[PDB]
């Protein structure tokens, strides 16, 4: 962990990682691929295209 | 001068002034082993990025 960040040497705006942070567990904050699934549930099941639409 | 300290606990206010200081070499070993135990991985630790 320490050695890899040494070659970075540019972390000034906090993390600024070159990856995509492909891991997270829960919360409406950092968004995983479930945001798209969450969006279509809100759009179809309960907000826009409700039952009998 | 104590001996078994590996938690970066080196007492500097208990030496002596007229009796044996035949531990300064041993102090160096004690200092070195404390540093090695705390960080047993040192090749180029420029990774501080002080800002």
């Amino acid at each position: 962990t320490f050695k890899i960040m040494s070659e970075k040497l540019k972390f000034t705006g906090d993390a600024m990682d070159v990856g995509g942070l492909m891991i997270k567990n829960v919360t409406p904050g950092t968004g995983d691929k479930d945001v798209v699934t969450k969006g279509q549930m809100e759009a179809f099941m309960k907000n826009w295209m409700e039952n009998k639409l | 001068e104590t001996n078994a300290v590996v938690i970066t606990d080196l007492n500097p206010l208990y030496p002596r002034d007229r009796d044996y200081i035949y531990e300064g070499a041993a102090q160096i070993r004690l200092i070195k082993q404390t540093l090695q135990n705390t960080f047993p991985n040192v090749t180029e630790p420029v990774d501080i990025d002080s800002d």
